[PDB]
RNA sequence: ACCCCCGUGCCCAUAGCACUGUGGAACCACCCCACCCCAUGCCGAACUGGGUCGUGAAACACAGCAGCGCCAAUGAUACUCGGACCGCAGGGUCCCGGAAAAGUCGGUCAGCGCGGGGGU
């Protein structure tokens, strides 16, 4: 959810994903294939959905993170002072990168766990389990 | 010790424009001397002292730049840069200058 | 002098005790080190003088007033304030000053069980730490105003903590069985 | 295995999905292209310790370790792969796959076992004798436990090439 | 001509660090002494001035070595000038040249002058 850190607001554009498009920790792993803001409550609803399937056991791993601030102008105004203060924090999200992940899990209550957790997430996604990997 | 050295060697080759160089070694009792033209990686124009003995070093010293005063004189030495090494214009080699100079 | 008996009775000693193939390779001593420190708590200006002249008739040198380093800080910490009194002592007079604690800084201990064994240094060449200044040979309490303490390290060119500890025991430090 | 061609020119690659390829050691850094299909059964038949020949048309057979595959982010299907010469001299710090044998007596009290490290890099396997898996048996293992690089059991003439201290596997608690 | 040392440059990490070995009476170095030239906001530690011996201890010089740094390919990919498209949109594709970063293979513990000293 939200950082504890630096500037208040930021900008936009897109481009695939690099930095995670490989399952490192963990068994399985849900991954996106479209490029939208993902955003705090979006991925917190995965996670209390997931821990609600899963939890009194399972590993739960969220690779990715709200980083990115995003603005909402008050009411009804015209084009006005500046940017509006808050509003809610996203996660840029490319396709190929890794969101979820479970561990300690079977395969079927894996896919289950995946399908309800990915059935509120403004993108598509696939499931996969680790093929051979490397990037050590 | 040590950036005494390089600290002199940048100040000594931003003046040399035209003029050679003229470094002092003293460390040891082997006050060397040496005349460099630099750009050229040549030196033209030594005054070791390891076969001179006049005594105590600084006068010692004192034939050293003597020595070298004649031989840059043979070979058409206008002025030249000094060069010290790190030792402070002291009477050792505050002589060998006075000596080099005054004979030039 | 007293410092070649120092040597011999020792260089030999731990040239005997411990094979080095120089004479240059047994541990020596580099310097004698007092950081007085006085007032680190006390700003007192009055005190600058009392620490410098304790300091200058104790030790036979001039004292440098070891000035605050500038780490302003939450507490009274400021930049440019007087903070310690350091004394290098080198050669002739670090003997004496080795002597006059070897021979009186000593019986000048009260409750003397030895002074604490560990070396202080990975690298040996350590410092000894006064607790109490009263019963130094130019410390009387009569002449002066008041109780204070100061402290004392010590290099030597030892390698390790062992070497350095068998010299300083040879050459006369009490030790903490 | 089999491969044929090697041009700098890549618009023959896509189109048979056949993979991009290259061998390389010391003498000769070549790069070739194979077949896909017949290189995935292979490459899951076998991973980074598993080793296969290859003859390219030229008829002579060579004998290669994986070394890296580079594939699309986005289709999840390999993109290229580098095969490694290897002399059989033991192969430089190849990674093993970490398995663990046993029901773990803290998996019978609400914990579980979790695989931190889920390859091991050793260095000097012994080519053609490389270790394929690596069992650990987590059985004596309770809640907490940490099975480190000092316990890992090896085969013949294998050293770990990660540090010992290192954790690997360790079982957890509850939630 | 061969060897090594003292200086000193070009090049300044493929030439740097760590572990290790070898050098002393050539050379350098520590070392001895210091009231004075000279000097330390206190200390000859450093500058400094007079010299053996002793010792290569530390330093420095040279040699080994690839643990660490540093260099760093090929294959491919990212991206992209240009050309032509798709999607409502976020965004994506094709042909044509250009072409990384990282990482793998491997490469290194330099190379090149001037002088002077002393050896053979
Ligand atoms: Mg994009
Ligand atoms: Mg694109
Ligand atoms: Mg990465
Ligand atoms: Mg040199
Ligand atoms: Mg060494
Ligand atoms: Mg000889
Ligand atoms: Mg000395
Ligand atoms: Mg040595
Ligand atoms: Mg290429
Ligand atoms: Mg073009
Ligand atoms: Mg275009
Ligand atoms: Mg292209
Ligand atoms: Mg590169
Ligand atoms: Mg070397
Ligand atoms: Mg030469």
């Amino acid at each position: 959810k939200r950082t504890k850190f630096r500037k208040q607001f930021r900008g936009r554009m897109t481009g695939d994903a690099k930095g995670g498009d490989y399952v490192a920790f963990g068994d399985y792993g849900l991954i996106a294939m479209e490029p939208a803001w993902i955003k705090s409550n979006q991925i917190e609803a995965c996670r209390i959905v997931m821990s609600r399937h899963f939890r009194r056991g399972g590993k739960i791993y969220i690779r990715i993170f709200p980083d990115k601030p995003v603005t909402k102008k008050p009411a009804e105004t015209r084009m006005g002072k500046g940017k509006g203060a808050v509003e809610y924090w996203v996660s840029v999200v490319k396709p190929g990168r890794v969101m979820f992940e479970v561990a300690g899990v079977t395969e079927e209550q894996a896919k289950e766990a995946f399908r309800l957790a990915g059935h509120k997430l403004p993108i598509q996604t696939k499931m996969v389990k680790r093929e051979v990997y490397d990037e050590a | 010790r040590r950036k005494l050295r390089t600290r002199r060697k940048v100040r000594t080759t931003t003046a040399a424009s035209g003029r050679l160089r003229l470094s002092v070694y003293r460390s040891s009792k082997h006050i060397y001397a040496q005349i460099i033209d630099d750009s050229r990686g040549q030196t033209l124009a030594a005054a070791s002292s390891a076969a001179l003995k006049s005594g105590n070093k600084t006068d010692t010293a004192a034939a050293v730049g003597k020595a070298l005063a004649a031989a840059a004189a043979e070979k058409g030495i206008k002025q030249v840069v000094f060069d010290r090494g790190s030792y402070k214009y002291h009477g050792r080699v505050k002589a060998l200058a006075d000596a080099a100079r005054e004979g030039g | 002098q007293l410092k070649t008996k120092y040597n011999d009775q020792v260089r030999p000693a731990l040239m005997q005790q411990f094979g080095y193939s120089s004479v240059m390779a047994v541990p020596r001593i580099e310097k004698i080190v007092v950081n007085e420190g006085l007032g680190s708590s006390k700003e007192d200006s009055k005190a600058i003088d009392k620490a410098a002249k304790e300091l200058a008739l104790i030790t036979l040198q001039k004292p440098i007033i070891t000035k605050a380093k500038k780490s302003i800080s939450n507490f009274k910490l400021r930049q440019g304030m007087p903070v310690g009194i350091k004394v290098t002592l080198r050669g002739e007079r670090m003997y004496v000053f080795l002597e006059k604690l070897i021979n009186i800084g000593l019986p000048r201990i009260r409750d003397f069980r030895g002074i604490n064994p560990n070396a202080f240094d990975g690298r040996g060449n350590y410092n000894l730490g006064i607790k109490e200044q009263l019963i130094f040979p130019e410390i009387t309490y009569d002449m002066v105003d008041k109780t204070r303490g100061m402290d004392i390290t010590i290099v030597t060119t030892a390698k390790t903590d062992e070497e350095a500890r068998a010299l300083l025991q040879s050459m006369g430090l009490p030790f903490r069985k | 295995m089999e491969l044929t061609a090697k041009p700098r020119t890549p618009k023959q690659k896509l189109d048979e999905s056949m993979i991009a390829a290259v061998a390389y050691n010391k003498e000769n850094n070549v790069s070739f292209a194979l077949d896909r299909k017949a290189f995935d059964r292979a490459f899951r038949q076998q991973s980074t310790t598993g080793l296969f020949d290859i003859t390219v048309e030229g008829g002579e057979t060579f004998p290669a370790l994986v070394k890296a595959v580079q594939m699309d982010k986005r289709k999840r299907a390999p993109i290229h792969v580098d095969f490694y010469m290897v002399t059989y001299g033991e192969p430089v710090e190849v990674s093993v796959p970490v398995h663990t044998t046993g029901r773990s007596q803290g998996e019978v009290q609400g914990g579980l076992v979790d695989i931190v490290v889920h390859n091991l890099q050793i260095v000097a396997p012994g080519p053609r004798r490389i270790p394929q898996e690596l069992v650990v048996d987590v059985t004596k293992m309770n809640i907490g436990d940490h099975i480190t690089a000092g316990d890992i059991k090896l085969p013949e003439g294998c050293t770990l090439a990660a540090d010992p201290e290192l954790t690997v596997v360790s079982v957890l608690p509850p939630r």
